[PDB]
């Protein structure tokens, strides 16, 4: 008449079996029942950071009711879940909603403690209009309503520390996030449920993988819900792999290619090759159909097992005698033995394949979930990693120890050997500039991510003053800078596997270094809104110049190590000594030899020829001209940029003079040959 | 028999500024 | 605390242990029909009725 017009019996859904194994949580549900059987303040309300399944603990209460695992005083009861949007949606006329609520409350009064009223998402019932707070304040006052509440911590603190009477009708139950192992047990029960659903096998090392890695690499949500994500999306992935198959797809592309080619040929013998590949495809397809039939039989036998489990639970709730034992004892001899026969048959026959969710599926859903590259080494990435020195000396010549330390950092990343208290490997760079510090970091970014700026390059001259820490972390709440957050925490919390360069750091004012002390030690770090962000999958690199006189004076006649100690003492006199203690390693640069200079000139010529061929102009060059550029573009005092700009001069100015002269014919090899002291461009 | 409607009742926040005031 | 003691009063423990035991052995004995589980069932049901009446 009124009740089931708007309410949901979850205990019926437990009888319907559409609910789920609620595992552990017994202390919590006990304390719930304790608050249920009070005199005053009878109404419990659940509190925790979301993901911990307050809905689940309510439904597990309902399951323990239907099982009769509760004590006696709450047996035979009702737990009925009430939407408010069910209540509202027809309230055209005034008072209509209020009459609905009033009739519901009076019929709850008529049930006389039969019903545990459950209301999800409780702070809706705060606001519906007075609406329900006063309009359940009599039912609050009487305690005949035994409402059970559910919320985030916040809307408790928003809305319920606002009223007093509503506060003192409800009793905080601080539901905690579980640990690793209770979550593991919950995962095993719902592993059984997920293999019931998604046509799979799930391996217990994949469970411990899900627990461990989601405890490391997801800084957003909490347990168990992230592990639910991992397992469920791996289930989807295996489902799609079995629904695909790639080898069938390769052969179908091959046969339609050869079919088109033969129909163009209509000598052929491609007729024979097409027929052979069609035969091969048909064989593998028939194998695929047989495997599909095998897994389909597996799903049917598992589903009939589950139907038997539901029926014997009906017999456990009601109290059927000997029919349940006869059903079990007759049934799962044969279903256990031909389940194992189908299991060994699939272990034979699956080729084209996988049915066990392993760790590798979890890792691939990780490295495509956020995208920290944790999956084990597919070799093009791995053999690209192993050539990393040559990769960098595609773009960065010399500075070899720096290259080595950087590659060591990348390797200790991908081996999984990084301590997750910390970022991957931090660096301070040194030496007088233009020797390829910022360009080395950009070359890393071109490697790892395939862009220069897709990396976080924040030069520090934005940060010379105390106040502009809010340019990176941000504004505290309650201002105008509340809708664009930070910029550093943003450009991590999008893509937490990224390079962060803070080039030329020692301009800045050292409260920026206070921020960066929290950075380099722990990697969680308070953003602007009053929460935190992971850093533990980044690399933070900073630069300097500060032993410029020292290195331009003394890189000769010294080793690497005492040079390091000397300029380390210099920066000790500059920074605080913690911030050089926090570094993974300081790497010291050096003045340069003319072979590096010539290689640099080669690199810039290749860039130049790229631009000119995009323009459409074509060059061979004197390399005596390169020698004269080398002899003129040298200095010890700077390095590479004066070479660059001298080359810029002594080529590109008279060259572009001749180009915008309308003089040089496109397509002709522009021989850059020397003059006596200039370098000529001819057309021959 | 007369029914109801639903209203806007809209406004904005109040903001603050904040001012550094340099030492030297 | 009163609610805790009320819940402790409201349900037994070892009686429910033995109740699960005897319904399990009932299932098993009906699955048999060597038995002797008849005798073990009678013993445990006697113990169950004793503790039940004490409760
Ligand atoms: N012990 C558990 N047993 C079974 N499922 C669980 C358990 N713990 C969590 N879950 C699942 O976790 C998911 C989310 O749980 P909830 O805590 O209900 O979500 P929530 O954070 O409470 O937000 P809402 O308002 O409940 S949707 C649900 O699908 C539950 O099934
Ligand atoms: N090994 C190298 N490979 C390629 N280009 C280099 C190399 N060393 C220096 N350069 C050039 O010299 C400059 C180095 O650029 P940057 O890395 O910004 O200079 P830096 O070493 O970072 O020091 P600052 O802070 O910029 S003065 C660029 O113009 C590069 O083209």
């Amino acid at each position: 008449q009124a009740l089931k017009k708007y309410t949901i019996d979850l205990t019926e859904r437990a009888e319907q079996g559409k609910l789920d194994p609620v595992i552990g949580r017994d202390e919590e549900i006990r304390r719930t029942i304790q608050v249920l059987q009070r005199r005053t303040k009878n109404n419990p309300v659940l509190i925790g950071e979301p993901g911990v399944g307050k809905t689940a603990i309510v439904e597990g209460l309902a399951q323990r009711i239907i099982n009769g695992e509760v004590p006696e005083g709450l047996k035979g009861r009702r737990v009925l879940a009430l939407d408010m949007g069910a209540l509202v949606a027809g309230a055209k006329y005034r008072g209509e909603f209020e009459e609905r609520l009033k009739g519901v409350l009076n019929d709850l009064a008529k049930q006389e403690g039969n019903v545990i009223l459950f209301i999800d998402a409780l702070h809706t019932m705060v606001g519906a209009g007075m609406d329900a707070g006063n309009m359940l304040k009599p039912a609050l006052a009487r305690g005949e309503l035994h409402c059970v509440g559910a919320t985030t911590l916040d809307e408790y603190r928003q809305y319920i520390e606002k009223d007093a009477a509503l506060e003192r009708r409800f009793q905080k139950v601080f539901v905690a996030e579980p640990s690793v192992e209770d979550t593991i047990a919950i995962l095993r029960g719902l592993k059984e449920r997920y293999e019931l659903h998604h046509h799979v096998q799930i391996t217990d090392p994949a469970i411990v993988a899900a627990a461990t890695l989601s405890h490391r690499y997801i800084a957003d949500r909490q347990l168990p819900d992230k592990a639910i994500d991992l397992i469920d999306e791996a289930a989807s992935s295996i489902r799609m792999q079995i629904d695909s198959p790639e080898e069938l797809d390769r052969l179908d592309r091959r046969i339609i290619q050869l079919k088109l080619e033969q129909q163009a040929l209509m000598l052929d013998m491609l007729n024979e090759e097409l027929s052979d590949k069609e035969r091969q495809y048909s064989e593998l397809e028939e194998e695929w159909k047989a495997e599909k039939a095998s897994l389909s039989g597996t799903q049917t036998i598992k589903a009939e097992l589950e139907q038997a489990k539901i029926a014997i639970e009906q017999a456990r709730r009601v109290g059927d005698l000997a029919r349940m034992s006869e059903l079990q004892y007759g049934k799962i001899p044969e279903l256990e033995k031909q389940l194992e026969a189908a299991t060994q048959l699939e272990g034979k026959t699956m080729r084209l394949l996988r049915n066990k969710v392993t760790d590798a599926e979890i890792a691939e859903v990780l490295a495509r979930w956020t995208g920290i590259p944790v999956s084990r080494m597919m070799e093009s990435e791995r053999e690209k990693l192993l050539r990393m020195e040559q990769e960098l000396h595609h773009r960065v010549i010399g500075q070899n120890e720096a290259v080595d330390a950087v590659s060591n950092a990348i390797r200790r990343s991908r081996a999984g050997l990084a301590d997750p208290n910390r970022p991957i490997g931090s660096f301070l760079f040194l030496g007088p500039t233009g020797v390829g510090k910022t360009e080395l970091c950009k070359a890393l970014a071109n490697f790892m991510f395939d862009s220069d700026e897709a990396m976080v390059r924040i030069d520090m001259s934005e940060f010379m003053e105390k106040h502009s820490v809010s340019r990176l972390v941000g504004a505290p709440p309650g201002y105008v800078g509340y809708e664009e957050g930070g910029y550093l925490t943003e450009a991590v919390r999008r893509r937490p596997y990224s390079v962060i360069l803070l080039d030329a750091v020692e301009k800045a004012h050292p409260d920026v270094f206070n921020i960066l002390l929290q950075v380099l030690d722990d990697g969680r770090l308070t953003d602007g809104q009053g929460r935190t962000v992971d850093f533990r999958n980044t690399v933070v690199i900073m630069t300097s110049n500060l032993g410029s006189d020292l290195i331009q004076e003394r890189f000769g006649e010294l080793d690497y190590a005492h040079m390091k100690e000397l300029v380390l003492g210099v920066v000790s006199h500059n920074f605080r000594p913690e911030f050089i203690n926090r570094i993974d390693e300081v790497v010291v640069f050096h003045p340069l030899g003319e072979q590096h200079i010539a290689s640099i000139a080669q690199i810039q010529l290749k860039r130049l020829y790229k631009r000119l061929e995009e323009r459409g102009y074509e060059i061979h060059i004197s390399d005596e001209a390169l020698k004269l550029l080398s002899e003129n573009g040298y200095d010890p005092v700077y390095g590479a940029r004066p070479l660059k700009r001298a080359i810029q001069q002594q080529i590109e100015n008279p060259l572009a003079q001749q180009i915008l002269s309308g003089e040089l014919v496109p397509g002709k090899v522009i021989r850059l040959e020397v003059n006596e002291d200039r370098i000529v461009a001819v057309q021959h | 028999a007369a029914a109801a409607a639903a209203a806007a009742a809209a406004a904005a926040a109040a903001a603050a500024a904040a001012a550094a005031a340099a030492a030297a």
